RNA sequence: CUAAACCUAGCCCCAAACCCACUCCACCUUACUACCAGACAACCUUAGCCAAACCAUUUACCCAAAUAAAGUAUAGGCGAUA
RNA sequence: GCUACCUAAGAACAGCUAAAAGAGCACACCCGUCUAUGUAGCAAAAUAGUGGGAAGAUUUAUAGGUAGAGGCGACAAACCUA
RNA sequence: CCUCCGCAUAAGCCUGCGUCAGAUAACACAACUGACAAUUAACAGCCCAAUAUCUACAAUCAACCAACAAGUCAUUAUUACCCUCACUGUCAACCCAACACAGGCAUGCUCAUAAGGAAAGGUUAAAAAAAGUAAAAGGAACUCGGCAAAUCUUACCCC
């Protein structure tokens, strides 16, 4: 694994964004 | 006429040309062995 | 892909330990310690650099002259090729001539 | 390796984000879009 | 075919011998089944034998907790809480209860109890069960409940939630006496033949006959 | 071409190597007079086999036997218990000296004995 | 065995263990707390208590113990469920399967008090090894255990291939100082007049 | 004995004698059918016939008529996951021709609870009737 | 004659055969000299019997009844060998004063590596023959340079492992408070 | 779906410390092969690429305290360079 | 260990003419004249046919020797592991 | 229906289509994986105690004749000389050519085989294309050239 966690943080924000668009709550 | 068939295997010739006793007898051949355990090969000779 | 899907574990940063609390101490031993010692002999490191700066060439020539007799044959051989390639490089290659 | 870009994923995605409507392999791959994205701009 | 294939395949092994032994919490099967009618000394010994292992033990109050464990264990099947059900139900009773309900939910409500649950007999194990003993109790139960099982897609397999119907069962409980943490848990059912069959299923089915080769 | 990892063996060579190599078998005789081999009983081993009658020992040991702490013998242990009593018997009763040490038993010179000790001739 | 070998539930050599750990697999190691036998105070069969994790606040007897990964096996405590029957057509009968527990997770118990108590590692002046408890001192004896070598030392019968205790312990040795090969010779009564001649060694 | 040096015998010398031999012999069942007298033995590669003859004659006290020697090559074709050659140990074989009329023949060796609760658990199991329709057979209703 | 190569027929077809404990080296010292000489041939006949079952078990593609019955005679026989050689080597040190019962000497081969070259078994002296003179028990001046090379590698291997266990000691010292 | 992801194995530089050899058998004949009459033995400048815009004199590569004197005395198709 | 040449001891060469042959025809065998095919091909030089030699300066197995500032060479500036 | 192939020795590889189970051009022949079995010496390798000494006269059916390239074989006197036949190779559809390669490969017998093999996966029967068969009349007018094919044919030049 390459060092760093800032990129992985903003990626989780992109993951949950896609999960929101895929299966949004009511 | 057709190449690839150069290697005509002969065990008595192999152990005479590239033999343990030959490389140890000649001073030049000694360099082949102790340069090899330096690398760490299992079969130091053939 | 280069990124990682899952996050890494949160690395705990101990800002108060033996090293960081006692960091920077005994650097001014000469200024207010009646100059009994210099701060250059304090640092722990190789013998070819204890309070001294040098480029790639300077550190190499200081190494072989000081500890080169103790260095390995392979490491010493790579050292001679290094300075020889870097001697000609700084002298012949580059701008400003 | 000591210093490596971690957000290469994002700086190309913003390029492809504008180039989603392109046809063929342009919207999918990167370098095909780089030639067309600046030309389209 | 397991031993024969091991011979032909060549996966020879020695007998697995180790100081460790697999400790169980329930005996498989039963010791004596109460043959019901068409509608003793050994019981009192088995009752007071349970008292020798746990002096604070009653019989008159057992049918109460039996029905209490009954309705709450089935309410756990509705909620699908496997953790509570495991401590309340034996390991022999779990697969026969919880296997077929996979890929489907279940609904089970308790209306009332027409007759009171009554102990039928009490049986007990011998000492030659892994140096342990296990007792068993049988209790008849005549109540009225509703049942409505819905499949993966939420359509009723059979039964209706609104109508209850009378039912008779002879529940079997058992408990581990060697340890003290053992508790009474549902084990098996006698399912006698003379009793009538339950309601059929609204759906129709077939069977494939003997596939006759050429 | 040929392999180096495989152990050298008689099988790989020609007729000469197939005959001269040998698979570790020890010598039994010599070969002269038109390849006429000649063994000798003096070189052939002779297994020394005792009688088993009146033999009550058995190969396996019962667990009822108690444990015994390890006491590996040595030169000091053997001499102080076996030959030492002979010393005090002669020291306290008669006279002796370094000469006539064969009375107690000693190895002055090995040549002249059948079973050599260093270099040992026997085996095991 | 290979380096960085993982000791699971089943022992080495078992079919389940070589399946889970073939020769080619190279998984991460485990950084277990180094505990030497000087400080180790947990043997099999002892009564031990648990107070956290799954099924916390109860007590059970140790079934076995493995010294490599510092795991304890308690019977009927911290038990999940698994099937063992054939999965082809039968569903598989359920059974309770035990789980490991770390040495720090588990705490020994006094037999008289039957409560979780700390442990101290002291010597009795009469010897040789003893385990003692915390603030209110009680000498904890060792539990006892059928070793794998002999299942019953007391209920043992001397078979035909087993020698009697008398024949085993009785001694007939004589410090004769004489060579082994020579001692056998006079026992046979055989003769040999030829002497071994000198030979060179280099 | 294997991996042990023997004494040199020159003319007029002592006789070689073994007291604690190290070789171990394998009486085995053969693959091909040999006659009734012939028996097979698998042994290390250092032994020969003359010492194996005195071996069987002395220790086991059986008369031996003759014996042949044979060597077999362990197949080195097997390869581990690292593609390294895996060789089986070679072994010497000896077909002993026994004495006048012993007529030896290899005898047969093997001619003839948790599983208790598991087996009975599978017979008390009831095959799901197709008329049931995959419904759980537990409930009364 | 040959039935002793197999156990009793009562044990044939049995899944677990009875077997006692193995021999202890201490009590083997306690026995006389002719006793263990007889016991060696007893364990020999026994060991051949157990190993006959091993090959026949692998041939029939089945396991043996008692696997640890095999090594019970193996660890008894070497222990018997341990007790024997413990008697003669103590005798050799008492009488002569040597440890190995095979003459040798530290010698430098052509590769410069010092090894305990054990003396071989010969009949004629070393100065008359021609084979032993070809072994060339000495190294040449150019070999000492190569001796330095593997000496460095031996230091590299030590420095790698010693630095490894140091880095190991650091990581759990970080994890565990101790 | 094919795939993707991980965090370890261990490695690199340092400092300190000088370092290695079954003692069951075999292993210089054809190494890993139990056993026979040979007179068979090492001591030698490194060179060249390259730089000098060619190339031919020449072009540091350590051998014994860090620094400083000092890039000084000096050498050199008195040129590069040393 | 291919090939160029050499060294020790060997092997092969049917049959028909001439009945002497570095003779003529022609198998095994050796070489590769000419044509086609193939060209990632069966093949890092082959297949089919037609051809030169085939008792000799012939062909060939086995073992040894000649090693690059060189060797070998019935000089093609050939051959010396594609 | 083919067989210019086959059998075996030497050389070479080393268990490489024997038994059992398994999965994986067709693989259920397995030549793939795991286990079991195996090739038994007379055949052939593995040799000779020393000193001194002898040894002009080919082979070719070896006789006549006939030569030249001048040739492949022998013992003797003395001393010493008790015992004995062990050890090793023995398989295969196999070797060198990156392959199950139309190639390379010595020796004895068979000269069409008592041995060993299968050119076609099935269909339709287009061109172009490769290897052959037959051809009216002409017979090199094609072509740099009778290249190729067919047939069985002469004479003259350069080197
Ligand atoms: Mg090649
Ligand atoms: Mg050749
Ligand atoms: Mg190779
Ligand atoms: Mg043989
Ligand atoms: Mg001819
Ligand atoms: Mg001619
Ligand atoms: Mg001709
Ligand atoms: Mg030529
Ligand atoms: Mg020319
Ligand atoms: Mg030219
Ligand atoms: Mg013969
Ligand atoms: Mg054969
Ligand atoms: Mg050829
Ligand atoms: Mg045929
Ligand atoms: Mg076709
Ligand atoms: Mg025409
Ligand atoms: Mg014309
Ligand atoms: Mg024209
Ligand atoms: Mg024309
Ligand atoms: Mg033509």
């Amino acid at each position: 694994v390459k060092k760093g966690f800032r990129a992985a943080f903003r990626f989780q924000k992109e993951l949950e964004r896609q999960r929101l668009l895929r299966c949004p709550p009511p | 006429k057709a190449r690839g068939n150069e290697y005509q295997p002969s065990n008595i010739k192999r152990k005479n040309k590239h033999g343990w006793v030959r490389r140890l007898s000649t001073p030049a051949g000694v360099q082949v062995i102790l340069r090899r355990m330096l690398k760490g090969r299992k079969s130091l000779s053939h | 892909i280069g990124i990682r899907l899952t996050l890494p574990p949160p690395k705990v940063v101990d800002r108060w330990n033996e090293k960081r609390a006692m960091f920077g101490v005994y650097d001014n031993i000469g200024i207010l310690g009646n100059f009994e010692k210099h701060p250059k002999e304090l640092i722990r490191g190789p013998i070819w650099l204890r309070g001294w700066k040098g480029n790639e060439l300077q550190r190499c020539i200081r190494k072989r002259k000081m500890v080169g007799s103790r260095m390995f044959a392979d490491d010493l051989h790579n050292l001679n090729k290094r300075i020889r390639y870097l001697y000609k490089h700084f002298n012949r290659h580059g701008k400003f001539r | 390796l000591r210093n490596r870009v971690t957000d290469r994923y994002f700086r190309i995605q913003e390029v492809l984000k504008h180039a989603r409507h392109f046809r063929g392999r342009k919207n999918r791959c990167y370098r095909l879009a780089v030639r067309t994205v600046i030309r389209a701009f | 075919f397991a031993m024969q294939h091991a011979r032909k395949a060549g996966l020879v092994i020695p007998p697995e011998k180790s100081d460790r032994s697999i400790h169980l919490a329930c005996t498989a099967g039963i010791f004596d089944a109460y043959v019901p009618p068409e509608g003793t000394m050994a019981s009192q010994v088995s009752i007071r034998r349970i008292k020798d292992y746990d002096a604070n033990f009653k019989i008159k109050d057992f049918p109460e907790k039996a029905k209490d464990i009954f309705i709450e264990a089935h309410l756990c099947l509705n909620n699908s809480d496997h953790d509570r059900l495991h401590t309340l139900v034996t390991e022999h009773c779990f697969p026969d209860m919880t296997w077929d309900i996979k890929y489907k939910t279940v609904r089970w409500s308790f209306v009332e109890s027409l007759e009171p649950s009554h102990v039928v007999q009490v049986r007990c194990s011998s000492m030659m069960n892994q140096g342990n003993v296990y007792g068993q109790i049988t209790v008849r139960m005549h109540t009225r409940q509703t049942l409505a099982i819905y499949d993966r897609f939420g359509r009723l397999m059979y039964g209706q939630e609104d109508v209850p119907k009378d039912v008779l069962e002879y529940v079997v409980f058992e408990k581990q006496l060697t340890n003290p943490y053992g508790s009474w848990r549902m084990h098996t059912k006698i399912v006698p033949p003379w009793a009538p069959p339950k309601q059929p299923i609204l759906k129709t089915v077939m069977i494939p006959g003997p596939q006759l080769k050429p | 071409g040929a392999d180096r990892m495989s152990k050298w063996t008689s099988k790989r060579g020609p007729r000469s190597f197939r005959g001269r190599k040998g698979r570790g078998a020890k010598g039994i005789g010599f070969l002269t007079s038109g390849w006429r081999f000649v063994q000798i009983k003096e070189m052939v081993p002779e297994f020394v086999v005792p009688d088993l009658t009146g033999f009550k020992l058995k190969p396996y040991v019962s667990y009822l036997a108690p444990e015994s702490e390890e006491t590996p013998l040595t030169a000091a242990q053997l001499f102080s218990e076996a030959v030492a009593p002979a010393i005090e018997k002669d020291f306290k009763d008669g006279t002796f000296d370094p000469d006539n040490l064969e009375k107690y038993g000693f190895e002055p010179t090995q040549e002249g004995k059948l079973f050599q000790l260093y270099p040992r001739n026997f085996l095991r | 065995l290979p380096p960085h070998y993982r000791y699971g539930m089943s022992p080495p050599g078992s079919v389940a263990d070589k399946r889970k750990n073939p020769p080619w697999i190279r998984r991460r190691p485990v950084v277990v707390e180094p505990i030497s036998d000087e400080d180790w105070y947990l043997f099999c069969g002892d009564t031990v208590e648990i107070l956290e994790g799954k099924d916390a606040g109860k007590q059970g007897k140790v079934v076995q113990v493995i010294r490599q990964r510092n795991w304890v096996v308690v019977g009927g405590l911290n038990t999940h469920y698994r099937y063992i029957g054939k999965t082809m057509d039968y569903r598989g009968t359920m059974i309770p399967s035990e789980a490991p527990l770390l040495h720090r997770q588990v705490k020994l118990v006094d037999p008289m008090d039957r409560k979780p108590t700390e442990i101290e590692w002291r010597f009795t002046e009469a010897g040789e090894r003893v385990r003692v408890s915390t603030r209110s001192g009680r000498i904890i004896p060792k539990p006892e255990f059928p070793r794998a070598d002999g299942i019953v030392p007391e209920t043992w019968i001397d078979g035909p291939k087993d020698t009697s205790v008398e024949d085993a312990l009785e001694r007939t040795y004589v410090p004769c100082l004489k060579t082994l090969q020579e001692e056998v010779m006079e026992a046979m009564g055989i003769k040999e007049t030829r002497k071994y001649k000198k030979v060179y060694w280099y | 004995a294997r991996n042990v040096v023997y004494p040199l015998y020159r003319l007029g010398g002592p006789q070689l004698r073994v007291f604690r031999t190290n070789f171990f012999i394998q009486l085995v069942r053969p693959g091909v059918a040999q006659p009734e007298d012939t028996v097979q033995f698998r042994i290390p590669m250092e032994m020969t016939r003359v010492d194996l003859r005195n071996y069987l004659e002395g220790i086991y006290n059986v008369p031996v008529a003759a014996v042949r020697t044979r060597v077999q090559h362990g197949s080195n074709k097997r390869r581990d996951h690292r593609n390294v050659r895996i060789k089986k140990p070679d072994y010497k074989v000896a077909y002993v021709q026994l004495a006048h009329g012993q007529t030896f023949t290899f005898p047969d060796l093997f001619p003839e609870d948790l599983y208790s609760m598991l087996e009975e658990e599978r017979q008390q199991r009831q095959s799901s009737d197709p008329r049931r329709g995959g419904v759980p057979s537990w409930f009364g209703l | 004659g040959l039935e002793e190569f197999f156990d009793d027929p009562k044990n044939w077809g049995q899944e677990k055969v009875k077997s006692g404990a193995a021999w202890t080296c201490q009590q083997l010292r306690n026995k006389s000299n002719e006793d263990l000489h007889k016991l060696w041939y007893v364990l020999l006949k026994e060991r051949n019997m157990l190993l006959t079952l091993e090959q026949e078990a692998k041939r029939q593609r089945l396991p043996m009844p008692s696997p640890e019955r095999l090594d019970k005679v193996v660890d008894s026989m070497d222990a018997l060998d341990k007790v024997v050689q413990e008697r003669e080597d103590a005798l050799r040190l008492l009488q002569t004063g040597q440890e190995r019962a095979r003459p040798g000497a530290w010698r430098r081969d052509i590769f410069g590596r010092i090894i305990w070259h054990k003396f071989k078994q010969w009949v004629i002296p070393w100065h008359l023959n021609k084979r032993y003179n070809r072994k060339r028990f000495f190294a040449l001046p150019y070999v000492d340079h190569f001796l330095r090379l593997e000496r460095e590698k031996r230091a590299r291997i030590k420095a790698r492992k010693e630095n490894l266990e140091r880095k190991k000691a650091k990581i759990l010292l970080k994890k565990f408070p101790h």
